[PDB]
RNA sequence: AUAGGUUUGGUCCUAGCCUUUCUAUUAGCUCUUAGUAAGAUUACACAUGCAAGCAUCCCCGUUCCAGUGAGUUCACCCUCUAAAUC
């Protein structure tokens, strides 16, 4: 198809039922929706913890250095996992919320300080 | 037919007939204009309480009542249903009991 | 490199019957995927030549252009394989009939 | 220095050519520029409604 | 039963027991062969029996028989560059050239072999394909996660009554 | 097949189903039957297996009771055997009743 | 109470002996083939309906783990796998409760079945690469710093914060200096 | 969605969209974590694309490329 | 194939209502300047341009 | 100088494991296929049997003894900004298909803002929920424990369990090792020592008793049936390895 | 198809019809509770309410999603190459 704006985005899908939800990294373009075709299928994405702790995650990373060899943008979220990956640097809206519970934990110590 | 045969004609090709009642829908409704009584084929002998129905598309077929008694009158609504009964030589389609203005049968 | 597709191509010529192109009917071999025999499906090319070379009958090769330079004008009858008749045995390279040598070899 | 992966998988490669060369795995900066986010644009890439 | 006479040359396994296939730079291979000779009975069989295998493995290049129009039987190859390959087969069996095109035109097994390889990696194992290109539409496909809530009930940390 | 003794078979009869031409026609193939002992003797040659639980494994089923011809036989490959239709076609396997691959009682 | 006390025992061999236990039972269905999905209940809370499947008749013999003779009778001996429902003919319900109980006592290792012997996952055994091995680490986090200095608050000079307060005069918010490092 | 043309109701035809506040404490070190994170990032897209490019020259006039083009040329003839 | 005339054409009227009455830098950049709205658009301005 | 994998001392281990050519290709229990039929003269017997003893030895190769682990835990990144903010344990994995299995890069993050480096007992799991293969619970199965394998060897099932671990636990770990030796061991109390002739007898059986100094137990054996040189030269195999 | 019933006074053969299996919607009678999938038939008419905004204004975007199956060989491969993202 010939879009309007369209540029290879490394985005996330759903492919979960209700209350299980599933993330699945793909390389697709920009206006193609979320539970539609793809151009390169990538790593994966669990979202819920399992068995002894573990909310897993994949990375098919010898070709997203290909695909973001090429010129692709991500998105937001997704930029949260390849930074806290260590494959990229540690996303600084991350780091705000990171930050901002420090805040309410800069709040929560005195609330219990104040109290006793 | 040998083999340069089979290549020029190629698969087998076949429609489907779509039966009595029209084009090969579940039910049908439609409204009684008359009941009468119709005579069976040669082995059968009886008098079997068939009416005649405009469906919905507006086609009068012959239709077939089952159960003991019948009510249905002149304007009522049917419900068709398409089993031919057997022994009346062209009746294809039934009423269901029990239903839009025929209701079940007087159990004893 | 080229813009129409079958690149290279040997056929026959039907009809020569136009001025400076001739019609090649080819044949493919394809599969019935169920009778499971191949069948010679053919296929009409257009061919271009500049000298007239073929008369109508002959095995012509022809290659491919870059660009299509007609509506259906497709090849160029770059070399002409079996004349009608006059054929070359190509290998031990002298006229001959069907089967029968007509200039013999030991010659 | 590079993200801690990248930084952890170039210099194992080169210990498997065969060269030590334990010199830390630096990339440019100067070569890429900073222009701030109000820097102007250019007239003919926009478009008038 | 069936319909030819050798008719197992008709079975989609046979015409896979042909060996020689093409290179890249053939594009039409053309026989000819006589038919009533007594010294060629090899570019009869092969004709015959071999070249139905031959156009199931590279299904593109052009295939022309003629049949009387030489004494002696030939193949002769048209490659994309421009030269004519003249293989002649009078006095061999149908079973020497089916050697004699896979040794010269027939591609090598190293360049096969290598050409399996990389028909693999794009059906690549860890992908998450509809049950038809790949495995596991779900990660609850494998095991130790928590699994798809058709299959089991799932816990009371879920939303909606939570 | 339970009263002669035999615990596992595939069989289809086609054309006509008349309960007494089949067997009349069931103990009609199954008495001309080549036992491998026989298969020896008509050829004088050694008989074995290729199982699939197996390996490559020659494992020896029957010998003649004396000589043995040492000629290799004439290997001529892929036959001219009247191979029937119904069978080559489920080896491809494309097409499909509703019909065949189904689960019934225990014979 | 606890069995494979049954399966050797007096009442097993006045009944059944070598055969199988579903001998007789062959089911009643309507014309020709069979229907694929076998009655799931055999039982149904308070009383049994119609014929009866052939672990539902007897109600001593129950099905476990350690039954090893009894599961052996539903798996072919020469060809490994599990009988479909429709050829034993037992309710489906029991047939769930024998497709984990073979598999169950396949897992406790007390009935024989194949295992192929396999080829291994590499065919190079080294183990001296920089994931597997040891790896040479940052000089700055020998040091006790992280990677990056800009993650720490550098906390700017007055002159940039004051910037906004001409930019954002009517809406601003209260805050505190540099965060406080770890958590209890 | 809107199709160009749909009355675009009540609902928002005035709603005063006022902005959530600025951090400038944090804001003055989170435009200096962009500049610091868009610029390390550019340096990591021009690591790639010239990574790309070379997978590129390596296969179409590459070293072992030109030398199985030799190759085959020689083992034709 | 469908030749599509009347498509083209009132492409190119659509242009021709468009190259030859483009309208000017004007009447779109007029802002009534009370209610922060403007002929010709009627969107109002955002929070940091009041 | 010790060095299993020199040539000639394969040579030996090879020979003194057996031929004995029906105990090693047993029919397996699987879904059969129906019997293909051959017909093959004494001269074109002989090249099927050698056919099969020539590819009855390439079964006999595999594996080493290799090598029991180092625990690799180092770590390459440790942030003192997360610590405790965001929890539940991201474990990361490269994955392509040209980079060979343990040159692979498999990352743990964790609550603490750390990047571990994913403990041997993970890497492999980590492939096995992610590359599948044959057998292969990713977990470890039911059967391993020391009271569900004891009884195991009542049943004469010790291949059984030397073809298990092959599937589940890479010959450099420790959790092969230590149910390997588990067998082993129980293998010479009650020396049931026939059982183990052709399959993985070059090394899994002698090579651990050579190390371990209890290859009397295994002498017996060839005197039991004849076993005449395969008796002394191994018993030369002591002087030169020790 | 592992096939079965039915032409006749009967047998054999060719033969159609139907039965047995599975799936999907409607209809009857009937129905305890959770979970996930799925859910106008109609390109027929539509009351209503909601569905494109963001943003130091400009631009960009509402040409995407989402929908429907009216129509129909504009979907796949190669050549040449234009907008789009680096
Ligand atoms: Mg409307
Ligand atoms: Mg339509
Ligand atoms: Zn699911």
């Amino acid at each position: 198809k010939a879009y309007r704006g369209g540029h290879l985005t490394i985005r996330l899908a759903l492919g979960g039922c209700t209350n299980r939800p599933f993330y699945r990294i793909v390389a697709a373009h920009n206006k193609c929706p979320r539970d539609g075709r793809f151009v390169e299928q990538l790593g994966s994405y669990d979202p819920l913890p399992n068995s002894h702790g573990e909310k897993l995650v994949a990375l098919n990373l010898d070709r997203i250095r290909h695909w973001i060899g090429c010129g692709a943008h991500l998105s937001k979220p997704m930029e949260k996992l390849l930074g806290l990956a260590g494959f990229f640097p540690l996303h600084p809206m991350m780091i705000t919320n990171a930050e901002r519970l420090r805040r309410k934990r800069a709040r929560e110590v005195l609330l219990a300080s104040q109290k006793t | 037919a040998t083999l340069n045969q089979m290549h020029r004609l190629g698969p087998p090709k076949r429609p489907p007939r779509k039966l009595g009642p029209t084009e090969g829908r579940p039910q049908l409704k439609g409204v009684v204009l008359c009941t009468f009584t119709r005579k069976p084929k040669k082995p059968n002998s009886a008098n079997r309480k068939c009416c005649r129905v405009r469906l919905s598309t507006g086609r009068e077929a012959v239709c077939f009542i089952p159960g003991e008694g019948h009510t249905l009158q002149e304007h009522q609504i049917v419900l068709v249903e398409g089993g031919r009964t057997q022994d009346l030589p062209g009746v294809k389609l039934t009423v269901v009991r029990g239903k839009y203005d025929c209701g079940h049968v007087q159990k004893k | 490199r080229s813009s129409v597709h079958a690149r290279w191509i040997v056929g026959k010529v039907i009809g020569t019957k136009m001025q400076k192109t001739a019609k090649v009917r080819v044949t493919r071999l394809v599969l019935d995927p169920y009778l499971l025999k191949y069948f010679n499906k053919r296929k009409t090319y257009f061919a271009h030549d500049a000298l007239q070379q073929c008369t109508v009958g002959d095995i012509v090769l022809l290659r491919a252009l870059p660009v299509p330079r007609a509506k259906h004008v497709k090849h160029e009858l770059a070399e002409i394989v079996f004349k009608v008749g006059k054929v070359i045995d190509p290998v031990t390279g002298k006229p001959c009939a069907g089967t029968t040598y007509l200039e013999s070899p030991l010659s | 220095p590079y993200p801690p992966l990248l930084r952890a998988m170039i210099i194992a490669e080169r210990q498997k050519n065969g060269d030590t060369s334990t010199e830390e795995p630096m990339l440019n900066v100067q070569r890429i520029r900073m222009e701030p986010w109000d820097y102007p644009a250019k007239q003919e890439d926009k478009g008038r409604a | 039963p069936m319909k030819g006479r050798f008719p197992i040359r008709r079975t989609l396994q046979y015409l896979s027991q042909g060996n020689v296939v093409f290179k890249d730079s053939v594009k039409v291979m053309t026989v000819n062969y006589n038919t009533h000779g007594e010294l060629g009975e090899g570019a009869r069989k092969f004709v015959f029996f071999n070249i139905p295998q031959i156009q199931y493995k590279n299904p593109w290049v052009q295939i022309m028989m003629f049949k009387n129009m030489t004494p002696s039987p030939f193949l002769r190859f048209y490659l994309d560059s421009g030269e004519q390959v003249l293989v002649d087969v009078e006095t061999k069996s149908n079973k020497e050239i089916m050697e004699h095109i896979r040794k010269i035109l027939g591609k090598n097994e190293e360049t096969l072999r290598e050409e399996e390889e990389e028909k693999k990696q794009l059906s690549h194992p860890a992908n998450f394909g509809p049950r038809k290109y790949c495995l596991r539409e779900c990660i609850c496909e494998v095991e130790g996660q928590v699994p798809c809530p058709s299959l089991v009930p799932l816990p009371k940390e879920m939303r909606g009554k939570y | 097949c339970r009263l002669i003794g035999i615990k596992d078979m595939y069989a289809k009869v086609s054309g006509s189903i008349n309960m007494l031409s089949l067997t009349q026609g069931l103990f009609r193939g199954l008495s001309r039957q080549e036992t491998h002992q026989q298969l020896a003797d008509k050829k004088g040659l050694h008989v074995v297996e290729i199982r699939e639980e197996c390996g490559p494994l020659p494992i020896v089923v029957a010998s003649p009771r004396g000589p043995l011809r040492k000629d290799p036989e004439p290997e001529d490959e892929v036959p001219d055997v009247k191979l029937d239709w119904e069978d080559v076609k489920t080896a491809q396997g494309m097409k499909r009743s509703v019909w065949s691959n189904l689960k019934r009682a225990a014979t | 109470d606890e069995p494979w006390k049954y399966l050797e025992s007096e009442e097993y061999q006045e009944r059944y002996g070598s055969r199988p236990v579903w001998a007789d039972y062959r089911r009643n269905h309507k014309g020709g083939v069979p229907p694929q999905r076998t009655r799931k209940t055999c039982i149904r809370r308070n009383k049994v309906v119609g014929n009866p499947c052939p672990i539902c008749r007897d109600h001593k013999l129950h099905v476990d783990f350690r039954n090893v003779k009894l599961l052996e009778q539903f798996v072919c001996a020469h060809t490994g796998i599990i009988f479909y429902a429709p050829y034993t003919g037992v309710c489906v319900k029991q047939h769930k409760r024998l497709t984990q109980a073979i598999q169950k006592a396949r897992d406790h290792g007390l009935l024989i079945y194949h295992i192929p012997q396999v080829e291994p996952r590499d065919l190079d055994f080294s183990t001296s690469h920089g994931a597997v091995s040891a790896t040479p680490p940052a000089p700055t986090l020998v040091s006790g710093d992280p990677w990056y200095p800009w993650y720490n608050w550098k906390q700017p000079p007055e002159r940039e914060l004051s910037r906004l307060r001409r930019l954002y005069q009517g809406h601003l918010q209260e805050e505190s200096g540099p965060p406080p490092e770890s958590m209890p | 969605r809107k199709t160009r043309h749909d009355p675009l109701a009540k609902s928002k035809i005035e709603r005063v969209n006022m902005p959530p506040a600025v951090d400038p404490a944090e804001f003055f070190v989170l435009m200096e974590r962009y500049q610091h994170y868009r610029q390390t990032v550019r340096a990591l897209r021009m690591e790639f694309v010239s990574e790309v490019q070379r997978k590129v020259h390596e296969a179409r006039a590459g070293v072992l490329a030109e030398r199985k083009a030799l190759k085959d040329a020689a083992e034709h003839r | 194939v469908r030749p599509r005339l009347i498509a083209e054409l009132a492409r190119r009227v659509r242009a021709l209502r468009e190259q030859l009455n483009r309208p000017r830098d004007s009447q779109l950049y007029a802002v009534d300047y009370e209610t922060l709205t403007r002929p010709f658009s009627g969107r109002r301005l955002p929070v940091r341009a009041w | 100088k010790p060095t299993f994998m020199d040539e000639e001392v394969q040579s030996i281990l090879t020979k003194m494991t057996g031929l004995n050519l029906q105990k090693t290709f047993k029919p397996a229990i699987q879904e059969l296929k129906p019997p293909t039929y051959k017909l093959m003269t004494q001269a074109q017997l002989e090249e099927a049997t050698r056919q099969a003893v020539e590819a009855a030895k390439v079964r006999l190769k595999m594996p080493p003894v290799l090598e029991e682990r180092v625990p690799i835990n180092d770590v390459l990144a440790e942030d003192k900004i997360l610590e405790g903010t965001e929890t539940t344990k991201y474990v990361f994995t490269d994955i392509s298909y040209s980079i060979p299995h343990r040159e692979r890069f498999i990352v743990v993050r964790e609550p603490s803002g750390t990047l571990r480096k994913a403990s041997w007992e993970e890497r492999d799991r980590m492939i096995q929920v992610y590359f599948p293969k044959e057998g292969r619970k990713i977990l470890t199965p039911i059967i391993f424990k020391e009271e569900n394998l004891r009884t195991m060897y009542s049943q004469d099932r010790h291949v059984d369990v030397l073809n298990l671990c092959f599937a589940q636990f890479e010959p450099d770990s420790t959790e092969y090792i230590k149910v390997h030796h588990k067998t082993y061991e129980d293998i010479d109390k009650r020396g049931k020592y026939d059982l183990l002739r052709s399959t993985r007898y070059f090394g899994g059986m002698v090579w651990y008793f050579v190390n371990n100094k209890k290859i009397d137990g295994l002498l017996i054996d060839q005197i039991q049936r004849d076993l005449i040189d395969d008796a002394t030269n191994l018993v030369q195999l002591y002087h030169v390895l020790h």
